[PDB]
RNA sequence: GGAGGUAUGAAAA
RNA sequence: GCGGGGUGGAGCAGUCAGGUAGCUCGUCGGGCUCAUAACCCGAAGGUCGUAGGUUCAAAUCCUGCCCCCGCAACCA
RNA sequence: GAGCCGUUAGCUCAGUGGAGCAUCUGACUUUUAAUCAGAGGGUCACAGGUUCGAGCCCUGUACGGCUCACCA
RNA sequence: GUGGUGGCGAUAGCGAGAAGGAUACACCUGUUCCCAUGCCGAACACAGAAGUUAAGCUUCUUAGCGCCGAUUGUAGUGAAGGGUUUCCCUUUGUGAGAGUAGGACGUCGCCACG
RNA sequence: UGAGUGUUUGUACCACAUGUACAGGAUAGGUAGGAGCCGAUGAGACCGGAACGCUAGUUUCGGAGGAGGCGCUGGUGGGAUACUACCCUUGUGUUAUGAACCCUCUAACCCGCACCACUAAUCGUGGUGGGAGACAGUGUCAGAUGGGCAGUUUGACUGGGGCGGUCGCCUCCUAAAAGGUAACGGAGGCGCCCAAAGGUUCCCUCAGAAUGGUUGGAAAUCAUUCGAAGAGUGUAAAGGCAGAAGGGAGCUUGACUGCGAGACCUACAAGUCGAGCAGGGACGAAAGUCGGGCUUAGUGAUCCGGUGGUUCCGCAUGGAAGG
RNA sequence: AAGCGACUGUUUAUCAAAAACACAGGUCUCUGCAAAAUCGUAAGAUGAAGUAUAGGGGCUGACGCCUGCCCGGUGCUGGAAGGUUAAGAGGAUGGGUUAGCUUCGGCGAAGCUCAGAAUUGAAGCCCCAGUAAACGGCGGCCGUAACUAUAACGGUCCUAAG
RNA sequence: GGUAGCGGAGAAAUUCCAAACGAACUUGGAGAUAGCUGGUUCUCUCCGAAAUAGCUUUAGGGCUAGCCUCGGAAUUGAGAAUGAUGGAGGUAGAGCACUGUUUGGACUAGGGGCCCAUCUCGGGUUACCGAAUUCAGAUAAACUCCGAAUGCCAUUCAUUUA
RNA sequence: GAAGAGACGGAGCCGCAGCGAAAGCGAGUCUGAAUAGGGCGAAUGAGUAUGUAGUCGUAGACCCGAAACCAUGUGAUCUA
RNA sequence: CCUGAGUACGGCGGAACACGAGAAAUUCCGUCGGAAUCCGCGGGGACCAUCCCGCAAGGCUAAAUACUCCCUAGUGACCGA
RNA sequence: UACAUAGCUGAUUAGAGGUAGACGCAGAGAACUGAAACAUCUUAGUACCUGCAGGAAGAGAAAGAAAAUUCGAUUCCCUGA
């Protein structure tokens, strides 16, 4: 994999500017960058989906296994087995091959040569992707991540975010690829599932490029780290792990900063003398002469004076509730719920939040965490029981799968509210790193991370006193995650949160944790680990 | 930001016309119906 | 029991 | 004519690189003290010199203007 | 020699239709000092002119302080 | 006489006032129709003829405004000269602006209906 | 410029070992051959040791014993069983080794070290020791440093020169009613902008004032009247524009291609205008208008280089390189 | 009696004899000997037929009292991890040609040939520390005393230090 | 006797190196180059400038054009002067119709004082300052409702001329 | 061949066809889709060899004149 | 069987070819690497294929050409102190 | 140092130096100047210095010129230009 003089500019905002990179074979490269840096765009260039405006991007002829950052569900009714089966081209070729036989009967002596060649390749190609896979895939689920066979016959759209990630990851492995391009392979996975993915990637003999915002996950796998810069629009490749990249990078910006400082001092020195000559008496001929001579050096200095790159601005969040929390914000009493045709997730579930409380809904993948939160908002109507919100409680919902954005509309149109004027919307969008005409961009072209900021911005603009957040740190760059956690910690309201990120929950400072599926309203503590172990 | 651009005939890929556009006002590649002297007929010309 | 070494607050009444 | 500056009472950031007006001392009020100082707790104090442009948005960018500081205003 | 700068209460300073300090008087104190309060003290250096009207503008005279001040 | 349509520098205009709709033009009656209002059949478009000269419209009176504007005189100035020569004067030719006498409430055409 | 040692390494043979997904009898690597194969040259079963191991078994070494088993056959599975060939993963070694470093050696090279001979000799050349040593020295190449040294550059205008200002383009006044006309004369602008702020069809007329009217105030929006331009025309000024060039809407891209009679301007290079013809179009019923914008600034010769197109050339010829 | 130079000396032959140079003394620095330094392309020389109490270079200039603060910048000295970095090594890939295949099509081995990425690659530079008898540098604003004045005193900006 | 010029020597002055040393002398490259100054020799005849535009590391140089000279070609004679006619233009002058500058008068919004009464509020005042309007009167290179004399362009025009 | 004229020597040079960058076409050709327009040419013909004169180019180029630069050499009998 | 080896050639750095590295032949020098050999080798202006021409890395070779310090015999629209 | 070589002795052999201020080949090799400045470039491989020469030198018998199909060592002249 090699790229030279890479250039790419969507409209007025550019991604790559004369960027270059060379990746040797059998390198587990960790791709790192802030949201929008252009990490996903790099893969699109490798997959030839995009074309560089200028430059050459070189890819090996080997087959590539691509794990998209977003799940591709062509139709809502697609079953998990259909989704997985689409990983291999067995079905596609057979449909073509079946048609080839039909053409052979219709045509006698005209197209036989073309048909016979096409049939031969399909058979040879079909045998290369040995048709025994029908059994291998069935057992690949068992050995991979303990994916139950009941899910195997269930619509994919109905799976949980963690479950979908397992299916998509298995599909990539099912294709039997030669190069692995994983775009956030552990976005929704729980702690247990991440262990399997880590072990497989350690053992994987081939080259694997990983886009991840999980530093610990990368450090266990990565041997080479590629950093996509958002301000310089360039690519830098280091040898080592995430910390080594940070150490090397921090030193380089320090050494660059000192260079720019000394160039400024010399310019100031000349400038100070030029001014002294400029204001001297016209009768001081020699000083006036020397002043012009230094004016020439000053001009040449100012034309070779390196500009310091503008440090990328970090998100600023100030979430405050309009009204005040009550001692009983939310009352859940004897609530039972089941998805039609499936086992009851919880029976007679009853809990009561206290107000300005950090409430963690713990659990594992596919256990009902997101279902419970959907239950409170009203997306799911409880099969039994009642859910009562105090009239003083305003609720803000952050969905897990980013289902609250209109892909067709722009960023500004999505955030439009009756309670906020235009400049207020722009100011807040600037606090979320959407500057100037970046707000007129369609949501369909944004990255998952940038979309997550829009959803968060929507949550902030509500000024609710109860925050129902379902995996908020997902898709966010590591810097933005810490900002998110710190500001929530200071939030003066009730927080119902779900998070598989250990760092995020620690910053928020959880008070009570609700374990699933075994309903257990418990005080928060390192005993969270005990429930995870058990 | 205003910059000069070239409009190329989508049919024969001939760089036929020279114009300019403001990137901010027209972020997407400009397209016009212009006479293509090589093909001697009006065709869709898109910016490159 | 005994010996040596080990912050400010005026003047006069 | 050449530069440097006009942000709270004073001194200073923030200006380059447009989103949100700050730090220090000081002042007012209440505490502690026999009382003062120190110390502790509250509060106030600027629409950023001024007038127009640019912008969705100006302390910040552009233009002029008014003030204050330093230098210069002539060499054989 | 020339051109400017000024002259306002007892002192130091503001200012075309007075402030500090000082001095008195009160309070507080056994009495004071310090505080706190109140009071008085010229008005514009002197003449002339412009103006409806001059401390403010214009002249002249005094008094002082600034500057600049000749040739190869 | 009215209605179209023009030419000519408003001497054609503006203001004020008077008369008429027989025809014609208009207002005028409606939105079903093609068509339309960044709303409104006000406009545009369409269909029709209940009433009116009220208005526009045409005719007429008026010099109040605007417009046109002679002659005389003067400023200026080409040429030829002079002086006490920043300026001023003389001869010869030309000659305004301003001010005024006065003109002017239009004229020269084609077509349809009377 | 040559010897070894060791270490960490990459390559390549040669030894070995491993192959457990499901089902399947069960630890099934793939392909080819495969009815026969192996064993007194010690088979089966058995005992232990060792390795693997997914813990199920697999592989292997030894102890005894002495002749048997395995395969085809059978069902399973996508794939079938023995054994042979080609090999394929995986992990250990052997060897060839290629590198980097480690020290060590000595015979190259060096000694302004001692002694010996030429020999009168503090040169030199040989000889013997000693020291050093594949280093140094020297050759080629390369990076750095290098006023130690060398060759040079380091504007013009200008009420002398310096300092300050200016240098190209557009507009006005100077400019003396054609045009042109200078000053370090008096004033301002330009180094763009617009995807509509272009074209066309249709439609519309402003600024201010008075009066009345909630928030609302001098002044937001609304209504009548007066109001010939006192507005607007992206952007300086001049000229022009209300038969619009100002403003709104629909459709569009003529902000077209090949040109171009004839003019203006002009030392040249350039600059400016242009009816009209052809091609193929936009708008409009048609007339017709459209080769950007109310007009006049918004720009830079050649050389050199980039990108695209090209029925052009191609150093014997076909290509190619290069043009 | 004052300035300058300690002194005797030296200097612009031919407009300057001096406060200029030199000087003894001081200090810093280089130099372990085939010394450093210098002449020379080299050989060969001086340094020395000397050996750190010696030799070269910089500055200061008898003697007496002293020689303050700053190592941020520039040099020099040290450091060796990192970043940057030439030739050389290395040769993944892409063109040209064409044996041979071809469905005008086009593809295309080997050889030669035109370019060539990764990787390897010292010093230096970046960077860290020291160094001023090394090159050099050594600040502002506001208020404050019971006559007035002034500010022992207090705030505040900046700096490597004021 | 030694040190020789891309050098030597220098108690150091750009000091000396054969009577001139910021780089000795001699010979040669060599007739260096000189957009600079000076000089450039007989006669008569015909004609006869320019000291301007543009560009220029250009300004006392140069190039093209303009002005002079010599030869040639051709013309529906295209040049000059004057007259007649028709034109384009905004100067002198004049004027205030626009835009600046501006004087006085009438009136006054409004502003300033000032009282009563305040709920700054409701008034009554300076002949206090006074917008806008209007009457009268000025002014202009970058003002013009107007507008010459001249000059300029042109005429198959007319006379003279070449 | 007399240091001559002259003879021979037709290789070569200029002219007689231009147009286009070129392939190429040709009184036409180039641009162009064009039998259009336009550019350059033909219609619309004189050149060439030599002499002579004017001017220009390469040469010192009308004559004289630097401070200087560079390369061999000669100078320490003055002076350091 | 023999027909010129550290040669031809290549890299690097220079130089000569009208040709200033340019696409650059050809030739020479320094340094390092480094062939084939008759089915072979070189050139025909990068390079490859075909064709054509030639046979390097050994040597010698007169004439036509350049000049005149000299000696002889002359010549001149060459000088005349 | 044993053989020997090196040294030393003798004989033998052929060199030294000068020119003709010319012509030839080679080593090394400027600057003024031109570019209207100047560094690539030009002056120019010139001037100078040095070595080697001969009456001439140098070159010369194709690993050539070509692509008319051919020519047939080199040198010099005209032309190509
Ligand atoms: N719309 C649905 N239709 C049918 N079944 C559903 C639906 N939503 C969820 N399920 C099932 O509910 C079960 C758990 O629901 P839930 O979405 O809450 O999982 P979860 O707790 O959010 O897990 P995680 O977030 O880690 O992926 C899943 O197995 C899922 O298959
Ligand atoms: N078609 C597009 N049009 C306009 N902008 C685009 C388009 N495609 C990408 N961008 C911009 O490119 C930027 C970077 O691309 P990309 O989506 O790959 O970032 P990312 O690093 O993958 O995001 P994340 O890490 O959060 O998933 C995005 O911010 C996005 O706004
Ligand atoms: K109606
Ligand atoms: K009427
Ligand atoms: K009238
Ligand atoms: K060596
Ligand atoms: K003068
Ligand atoms: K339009
Ligand atoms: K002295
Ligand atoms: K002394
Ligand atoms: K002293
Ligand atoms: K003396
Ligand atoms: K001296
Ligand atoms: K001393
Ligand atoms: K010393
Ligand atoms: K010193
Ligand atoms: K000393
Ligand atoms: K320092
Ligand atoms: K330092
Ligand atoms: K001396
Ligand atoms: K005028
Ligand atoms: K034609
Ligand atoms: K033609
Ligand atoms: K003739
Ligand atoms: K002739
Ligand atoms: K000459
Ligand atoms: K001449
Ligand atoms: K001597
Ligand atoms: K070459
Ligand atoms: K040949
Ligand atoms: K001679
Ligand atoms: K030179
Ligand atoms: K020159
Ligand atoms: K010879
Ligand atoms: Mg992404
Ligand atoms: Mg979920
Ligand atoms: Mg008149
Ligand atoms: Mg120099
Ligand atoms: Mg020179
Ligand atoms: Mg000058
Ligand atoms: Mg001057
Ligand atoms: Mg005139
Ligand atoms: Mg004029
Ligand atoms: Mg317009
Ligand atoms: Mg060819
Ligand atoms: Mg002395
Ligand atoms: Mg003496
Ligand atoms: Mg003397
Ligand atoms: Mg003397
Ligand atoms: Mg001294
Ligand atoms: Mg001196
Ligand atoms: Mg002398
Ligand atoms: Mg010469
Ligand atoms: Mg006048
Ligand atoms: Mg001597
Ligand atoms: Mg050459
Ligand atoms: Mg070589
Ligand atoms: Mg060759
Ligand atoms: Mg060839
Ligand atoms: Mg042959
Ligand atoms: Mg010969
Ligand atoms: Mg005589
Ligand atoms: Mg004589
Ligand atoms: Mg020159
Ligand atoms: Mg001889
Ligand atoms: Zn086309």
């Amino acid at each position: 994999m090699r790229g030279q003089k890479m250039n790419l500019t969507f409209g007025l905002e550019e991604v790559y500017e004369d960027a270059e990179f060379h990746l040797g074979d059998f390198d587990k490269v960790g791709i790192v960058g802030v949201n929008g840096a252009g990490k996903t765009t790099l893969f699109r260039l490798l997959l030839r989906e995009l074309k560089l405006d200028k430059g050459k991007i070189t890819i090996g002829n080997s087959r590539i296994g691509y794990l998209p950052q977003e799940i591709i569900i062509m139709d809502e009714k697609m079953t998990v087995l259909e989704f997985l089966a689409e990983g291999r081209p067995i079905k596609k070729m057979e449909t073509e091959l079946n048609y080839i036989y039909e053409k052979l009967t219709v045509v006698d002596d005209d197209k036989q040569d073309r048909l016979l060649k096409r049939m031969g390749w399909l058979q040879e190609q079909l045998e290369y992707f040995d048709c025994y896979e029908a059994e291998s895939i069935l057992l690949d689920l068992v050995d991979s991540m303990q994916i139950d066979f009941d899910l195997f016959d269930q619509p994919i759209s109905e799976l949980s975010g963690g479950q979908k990630s397992k299916i998509s990851f298995a599909k990539v492995l099912y294709s039997k690829p030669e190069i692995l391009l994983l775009d956030q392979p552990t976005n929704h996975l729980d702690s247990s599932t991440k262990e399997f993915v880590t072990k497989y990637l350690k053992s994987y003999r081939g080259s694997v490029l990983i886009i991840s915002h999980d530093i610990d996950f990368l450090n266990q796998i990565i041997d080479k780290i590629m950093y996509i810069d958002k301000v310089t629009h360039k690519i830098s490749i280091y040898e080592g792990d995430y910390y080594t990249y940070k150490k090397k990078y921090s030193e380089n910006q320090l050494l660059r900063e000192k260079m720019i400082i000394q160039q400024e001092k010399e310019v100031k020195e000349l400038a100070t003398f030029v001014q002294k000559a400029k204001q001297a008496s016209q009768t001081n001929h020699a000083l006036k002469r020397m002043g012009l001579e230094r004016a020439i050096r000053l001009d040449k200095k100012k034309k070779n004076l390196t500009k310091r790159d503008k440090v990328y601005k970090r998100v600023k969040m100030d979430i405050k509730p309009n009204r005040e929390v009550a001692r009983t914000p939310l009352k859940v009493e004897n609530v039972t719920f089941h998805y039609p045709g499936h086992p009851i997730l919880y029976k007679d579930l009853s809990f009561q939040i206290s107000g300005k409380e950090r409430f963690l809904v713990v659990g594992e993948n596919g256990v009902g965490k997101s279902t419970l939160l959907k239950l409170l908002m009203g997306i799911n109507i409880p099969d039994k029981g009642k859910i009562i919100f105090n009239d003083k409680t305003d609720v803000a919902y952050y969905s897990q799968e980013l289902e609250q954005l209109d892909e067709e509309k722009t960023i500004l149109e999505n955030v439009k509210s009756d309670e906020y004027t235009d400049w207020k919307l722009r100011a807040t969008l600037s606090n979320f790193l959407f500057y100037d005409d970046d707000v007129n961009k369609k949501v369909n072209v944004l990255s998952p991370g940038e979309k997550a900021r829009i959803v968060l911005c929507k949550v902030l603009l509500q000024k609710a006193n109860l925050l129902i957040l379902d995996q908020p740190t997902n898709h966010l760059d590591p810097e933005t995650q810490s900002i998110i956690g710190a500001n929530f910690n200071l939030f003066e309201g009730t927080i119902i949160v779900v998070s598989h990120n250990p760092s995020f929950v620690e910053q928020i400072g959880i008070n009570r944790m609700l374990i699933l599926p075994s309903g257990n309203i418990d005080n928060y503590s390192p005993e969270l680990l005990e429930y995870y172990s058990n | 930001m205003r910059v000069n651009i070239t409009l190329e005939c989508t049919s024969c890929k001939e760089r036929n016309y020279l114009t300019n556009k403001n990137k901010r006002n027209n972020p997407d590649r400009l397209e016009k119906q212009k006479y293509c002297p090589r093909e001697r007929k009006v065709t869709l010309h898109r910016e490159t």
